[PDB]
C-alpha cells in the first residue's frame, strides 16, 4: 500500500542529495569551447597547457577549467554550436602568419559574435604563431596590402606595447590583424560580451594565466551587469 | 570519380518515387477529418476532462 | 509632513512584495535587498513610536537603537556582499552565514547598553561609526574597480565621455550619504530617507521594470 | 561534362514530371474540406506540474508508454527519470559526455537511450539484477553528432545523426543492421510510425524522407520548407506527419497524397520551431518555438487555438502521452513543465 | 524546393568585365541574406561578398574591393555581382550561397563543402 510511496519518497531524497553535491562541482568548474582551424595551431595550445569531442582539464590557482575541442564533426557547425550557449568563454585561435585565411577566420568570428544564441559569450582571442608572422613580414615575400587594401592607410595605435626588440614594420602588421578582429567586436553587443585578444607563440610557456585572468574578468563583469553597474 | 558518379544514384532514387500510386487530396483530407471526428471524445486535451478523472489534478 | 511619512513606509512594503512574490526576482543579491528594504521600513516605524510615547517609555527607546544600528549594518553587508563578488567570489552557506550578522550582531551590544543602563552612548554609537567607516572603505575600493574596468572594456575602442556617464551613475548609487549624515548629526531628512531609497533601488531598477512588463504581458 | 550534362537533365526532367502528377491530385485543399466544421475554439491548458532538479538546460525528453514516467536529458551530464503523478525522481543517470542531444525511453520501460556530440547512442539498463543503472552497451559507428535515437523494439533502435545518415541498430550485437543514406544536410529529428514499419526524418536541407525499416530504401521525399527542419512527428493514424522548421512555419504532409496539405504560420511569429507534437485525436498540433512559447494549432483549420506561455528560455522539446492525457515541455531554463 | 540558378560567366580577357546573375526561387528572397562564394581550381571554397536583407551591409572580401560589386533586387528575386576588372586569379566557379536562417545577421556554413542552400555555380575563366 503506502510502502511503495514511502520507498519512492525516500528514494527521491537520495537523488536530491547527489544532485546538490553535483551542483557544487558544476558551478565551480569553468567550461571553455576551443574553436579554431586546421592551421590555427589548436593542438599546440592544448599540449603545452599541462595543468567526437576532446576534453582537456587544467587547474589554475585551485580553479578547475574544462576545455572542449570539437573535431569529430563535419564542417557545417550551425547546429552543434548551439550546445555551447552557456560556456564561460570561447577560445578562438587564429594563425596570424596565414594571410589568405585571415578573412575566413574573420568571417567565423563575425558569425559567432552575431549569433542569436552566442550573443552573451565572450571570446578569448589567441592570435597564434606570432614568430612566423615576424618572419614573413621581415622576409618581404608576402604583403598585407594584397589581401587587406586598408592596411596601406593604417597607423599603429598609440597604446601599443611591443616586446623588447621588434621592427616597427612588424608591430604595424601585428596590431592591424588584432584591429580587424576588434572592429567586429565593437560593432555589436554593447556591454553584453567582450573580446580578449592575445599575441601567442608556440613557445609561450604559461598561456593559461591569460585564460585564468580573462575568465576572472568575465565573471566579474557578469556580476557587475546584474547590478547594472557596468 | 565520386563527384561524377554521385548523380548515378540520384536518378535511380527519383525513378522509384515517380512510380507511386497517389490518391486525390480531396479524399486524402477526408481521411484526416474522419479520424479526428471519430476520436474527438477520446482526447483529454481537446475536451477538458472532469477534475476527478485527471491524475494531475 | 504626515504625507511624507506615508510614502516612506508605503513604497518600501511594495518593494518587498515585488521581490518576494516573484520567482524571477530571486538569487542571493535580491534576498539581500529585501532585508535592506525591511530595515529601512522598520526604522521609520520606530521613529514615530519613540516620539509618540515621549513627546508626540523605555520600551520604544531600546527598539529605536536596535533598528538604527540595523540600517547601517545592512548597508554595510550589502556593500560587503558586492565587494565579495568582485574580489573573493571566483570560487563562490554564505547567504545564511551572515544573515545572523545582519540582525543578531546589532542586537547583542544593544542589550549591553541596556544592561549598563539598568543601573547607575559610546556603547551603541561608535559601533555604528565603525560600520560607516568600514562601508566607506569598501565603497572606495569598488568605484576604483569600476573605473579600472570602464577604461579596459575594449581598450581604446570606447568613448571617454560615455564611460564618464557610466562611472558617475554607478558612483551615485553606492555612495553612503546616509552614513555621513549620522556622523555629522552625531527633520525632513528622516521623512524622505525611507521613500527616497525605493525610487532608485526598487523603482528605477531597470530589470524589475521589464519584469512587471513581463508580468502584465503574461496576465494581459 | 558532355555526358554529365545529361545526368543533370535526366534528374531535372524526371523531377519535373513528378510535379505535374502531384498537381493533378491537388483538386481541393485541406481548408476547403474542413471549412464547414466548427472550430475547436479557445484552448487553455494549465501547468499541472513543474519538474525541477536539472542543473543545465534540458535539451530533450521522452514520455513512457505508461504515460507516467519521463526521461529528460540536460547539457550537464544527467539523465533523470521523473514521475509525473508524484513529481518524484526515480533515477538519475550520470553520463560520460555532458553534451547529450537526445534521449529515448524503451516501450517496455526497461532501457533508456541517450547521445550527443560523443557520437554514441548509449543504452542504459534500468531493470538490472542489482537495481542500479549502468551503461548496457555503447552503439558507436556514427561519424556525426547524434541528434535523435528512438527505440524501435527492446533490441532494435533507429538513430539520426549529423553525418547526414540514419541507421538501424542491433543492441545485442552493437552493429548497424541497416543504413539510411540520402539526406544531404544534418538529420535533426526522427519519428517512427505507429506500426513501426516506416519512419520519417527531417534534415538540414529543407526536406523530409520516408524510410522503410525492413528495406532501407527511401520511399518518397517531401519538400516545401525554406530552411532547416528541426522537428517531425507522425499523425496518430500514421498517414500524415508535421514538420517544424526555422521558417517559423509548420507543414502537414500526407504520405498517400505525397503533398503538403496545410501550412501553420502567422505573421507575428518570426522565430524558429524546435518541437512539434499531435494530440491523441490529432486535432491539435503542438509546437515549441524560439520565442519561449508553445502554440496550439488547429490541424484542420490552421488557427492558433491557444498558447502555452510558461518558460523563461527557448522551448527545446515537447511530448504528449500515449493516452493523450497531458503534454510536457522542456526548455533551456532547465525546467520541465507538465500542461493539461 | 529551394533553388538557386546562376547565370552569366564565361571566357573574358584580363581587364574586362562580367555580370553574374543569380535567380532565386522556393523561398522569400527579401528575408534572407545572400552571399557570393567561389572555388578556385585546386583550392577550397572562398567567401567573396555578402549583402544584407534590405541591401545595406555590402561587405566584400578585400581582395575584390573596388573591382567587384554586389547588387540585389527583391522584387525580381535575383542577385547580382558586377565584376569590373577581371584578373587571372579570379578564375573560379562562383556560387550563390544563401544564409540558413531568415531573420539573422550572422551567416554560417556558406563555405562548407556540402552546403544545401548553395547553387550549382557558374564557371568564370580569365585567360589571354
Ligand atoms: C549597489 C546597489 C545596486 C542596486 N541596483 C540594482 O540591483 N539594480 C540597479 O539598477 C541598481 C539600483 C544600481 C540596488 C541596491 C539596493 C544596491 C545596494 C545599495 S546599499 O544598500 O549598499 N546602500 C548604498 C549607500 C546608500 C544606502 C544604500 N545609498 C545612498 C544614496 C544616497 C543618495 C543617492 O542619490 C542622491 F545623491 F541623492 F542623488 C543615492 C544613494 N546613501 C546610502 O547610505
Amino acid at each position: 500500500q503506502r510502502n511503495e510511496e514511502k520507498a519512492q519518497r525516500e528514494a527521491n531524497k537520495k537523488i536530491e542529495k547527489q544532485l546538490q553535491k553535483d551542483k557544487q562541482v558544476y558551478r565551480a568548474t569553468h567550461r571553455l569551447l576551443l574553436l579554431g582551424a586546421d592551421n590555427s595551431g589548436k593542438s599546440t595550445i592544448v599540449k603545452q597547457m599541462r595543468i567526437g569531442i576532446f576534453e582537456t582539464k587544467f587547474q589554475v590557482d585551485k580553479v578547475n577549467f574544462h576545455m572542449f575541442d570539437v573535431g569529430g564533426q563535419r564542417d557545417e557547425r550551425r547546429k552543434w554550436i548551439q550546445c555551447f550557449n552557456d560556456v564561460t568563454a570561447i577560445i578562438f585561435v587564429v594563425d596570424s602568419s596565414d594571410y589568405n585565411r585571415l578573412q575566413e577566420a574573420l568571417n567565423l568570428f563575425k558569425s559567432i559574435w552575431n549569433n542569436r544564441w552566442l550573443r552573451t559569450i565572450s571570446v578569448i582571442l589567441f592570435l597564434n604563431k606570432q614568430d612566423l608572422l615576424a618572419e614573413k613580414v621581415l622576409a618581404g615575400k608576402s604583403k598585407i596590402e594584397d589581401y587587406f587594401p586598408e592596411f596601406a592607410r593604417y597607423t599603429t595605435p598609440e597604446d601599443a606595447t611591443p616586446e623588447p626588440g621588434e621592427d616597427p614594420r612588424v608591430t604595424r602588421a601585428k596590431y592591424f590583424i588584432r584591429d580587424e578582429f576588434l572592429r567586429i567586436s565593437t560593432a555589436s553587443g554593447d556591454g553584453r560580451h567582450y573580446c580578449y585578444p592575445h599575441f601567442t607563440c608556440a613557445v609561450d610557456t604559461e598561456n593559461a594565466r591569460r585564460i585564468f585572468n580573462d575568465c576572472r574578468d568575465i565573471i566579474q563583469r557578469m556580476h557587475l551587469r546584474q547590478y547594472e553597474l557596468l | 570519380t565520386a563527384s561524377i558518379a554521385q548523380a548515378r544514384k540520384l536518378v535511380e532514387q527519383l525513378k522509384m518515387e515517380a512510380n507511386i500510386d497517389r490518391i486525390k487530396v480531396s479524399k486524402a483530407a477526408a481521411d484526416l477529418m474522419a479520424y479526428c471526428e471519430a476520436h474527438a471524445k477520446e482526447d483529454p486535451l481537446l475536451t477538458p476532462v472532469p477534475a476527478s478523472e485527471n491524475p494531475f489534478r | 509632513y504626515t504625507v511624507g511619512y506615508s510614502v516612506s513606509l508605503a513604497s518600501l512594503t511594495v518593494a518587498v512584495l515585488i521581490l518576494a512574490y516573484f520567482r524571477r526576482l530571486h538569487c542571493t543579491r535580491n534576498y539581500i535587498h529585501m532585508h535592506l528594504f525591511l530595515s529601512f521600513m522598520l526604522r521609520a516605524v520606530s521613529i514615530f513610536v519613540k516620539d509618540a510615547v515621549l513627546y508626540s517609555c523605555r520600551v520604544a527607546v531600546t527598539f529605536f537603537l536596535y533598528f538604527l544600528a540595523t540600517n547601517y549594518y545592512w548597508i554595510l553587508v550589502e556593500g560587503l556582499y558586492l565587494h565579495s563578488l568582485i574580489f573573493m567570489a571566483f570560487f563562490s552557506k554564505y547567504l545564511w552565514g551572515f544573515t545572523v550578522f545582519g540582525w543578531g550582531l546589532p542586537a547583542v551590544f544593544v542589550a549591553v547598553w541596556v544592561s549598563v543602563r539598568a543601573t547607575l552612548k559610546w556603547i551603541i554609537q561608535v559601533p555604528i561609526l565603525a560600520s560607516i567607516v568600514l562601508n566607506f572603505i569598501l565603497f572606495i575600493n569598488i568605484v576604483r574597480v569600476l573605473a579600472t574596468k570602464l577604461r579596459e572594456t575594449n581598450a581604446g575602442r570606447c568613448d571617454t565621455r560615455q564611460q564618464y556617464r557610466k562611472l558617475l551613475k554607478s558612483t551615485l548609487v553606492l555612495m553612503p550619504l546616509f552614513g555621513v549624515h549620522y556622523i555629522v548629526f552625531m527633520m525632513l531628512f528622516n521623512s524622505f530617507q525611507g521613500f527616497f531609497v525605493a525610487i532608485i533601488y526598487c523603482f528605477c531598477n531597470g530589470e524589475v521594470q521589464a519584469e512587471i512588463k513581463k508580468s502584465w504581458s503574461r496576465w494581459t | 561534362q558532355s555526358e554529365l550534362d545529361q545526368l543533370r537533365q535526366e534528374a531535372e526532367q524526371l523531377k519535373n514530371q513528378i510535379r505535374d502528377a502531384r498537381k493533378a491530385c491537388a483538386d481541393a485543399t485541406l481548408s476547403q474540406i474542413t471549412n464547414n466544421i466548427d472550430p475547436v475554439g479557445r484552448i487553455q491548458m494549465r501547468t499541472r506540474r513543474t519538474l525541477r532538479g536539472h542543473l543545465a538546460k534540458i535539451y530533450a525528453m521522452h514520455w513512457g508508454t505508461d504515460s507516467r514516467l519521463l526521461v529528460s536529458a540536460s547539457q550537464d551530464g544527467k539523465l533523470i527519470i521523473w514521475d509525473s503523478y508524484t513529481t518524484n525522481k526515480v533515477h538519475a543517470i550520470p553520463l560520460r559526455s555532458s553534451w547529450v542531444m537526445t534521449c529515448a525511453y524503451a516501450p517496455s520501460g526497461n532501457y533508456v537511450a541517450c547521445g550527443g556530440l560523443d557520437n554514441i547512442c548509449s543504452i542504459y539498463n534500468l531493470k538490472t539484477r542489482e537495481g542500479n543503472v549502468r551503461v548496457s552497451r555503447e552503439l558507436a559507428g556514427h561519424t556525426g553528432y547524434l541528434s535523435c535515437c528512438r527505440f524501435l523494439d527492446d533490441n532494435q533502435i533507429v538513430t539520426s545523426s549529423g553525418d547526414t545518415t540514419c541507421a538501424l541498430w542491433d543492441i545485442e550485437t552493437g552493429q548497424q543492421t541497416t543504413t539510411f543514406t540520402g539526406h544531404t544536410g544534418d538529420v535533426m529529428s526522427l519519428s517512427l510510425a505507429p506500426d513501426t514499419r516506416l519512419f520519417v526524418s527531417g534534415a538540414c536541407d529543407a526536406s523530409a524522407k520516408l524510410w522503410d525499416v525492413r528495406e532501407g530504401m527511401c520511399r518518397q521525399t517531401f519538400t516545401g520548407h525554406e530552411s532547416d527542419i528541426n522537428a517531425i512527428c507522425f499523425f496518430p493514424n500514421g498517414n500524415a506527419f508535421a514538420t517544424g522548421s526555422d521558417d517559423a512555419t509548420c507543414r502537414l504532409f500526407d504520405l498517400r497524397a505525397d503533398q503538403e496539405l496545410m501550412t501553420y504560420s502567422h505573421d507575428n511569429i518570426i522565430c524558429g520551431i524546435t518541437s512539434v507534437s499531435f494530440s491523441k485525436s490529432g486535432r491539435l498540433l503542438l509546437a515549441g518555438y524560439d520565442d519561449f512559447n508553445c502554440n496550439v494549432w488547429d490541424a484542420l483549420k490552421a488557427d492558433r487555438a491557444g498558447v502555452l506561455a510558461g518558460h523563461d528560455n527557448r522551448v527545446s522539446c515537447l511530448g504528449v502521452t500515449d493516452d493523450g492525457m497531458a503534454v510536457a515541455t522542456g526548455s533551456w531554463d532547465s525546467f520541465l513543465k507538465i500542461w493539461n | 524546393q529551394v533553388q538557386l540558378q546562376e547565370s552569366g560567366g564565361g571566357l573574358v580577357q584580363p581587364g574586362g568585365s562580367l555580370r553574374l546573375s543569380c535567380a532565386a526561387s522556393g523561398f522569400t528572397f527579401s528575408n534572407y541574406k545572400m552571399n557570393w562564394v567561389r572555388q578556385a581550381p585546386g583550392k577550397g571554397l572562398e567567401w567573396v561578398s555578402d549583402i544584407s536583407q534590405s541591401g545595406a551591409s555590402i561587405s566584400y572580401t578585400g581582395s575584390v574591393k573596388g573591382r567587384f560589386t554586389i547588387s540585389r533586387d527583391n522584387a525580381k528575386n535575383t542577385l547580382y555581382l558586377q565584376m569590373n576588372s577581371l584578373k587571372p586569379e579570379d578564375t573560379a566557379v562562383y556560387y550563390c550561397a544563401r544564409c540558413p536562417a531568415p531573420f539573422t545577421r550572422d551567416c554560417f556554413d556558406v563555405t562548407s563543402t556540402t552546403y544545401a542552400y548553395r547553387g550549382q555555380g557558374t564557371q568564370v575563366t580569365v585567360s589571354s
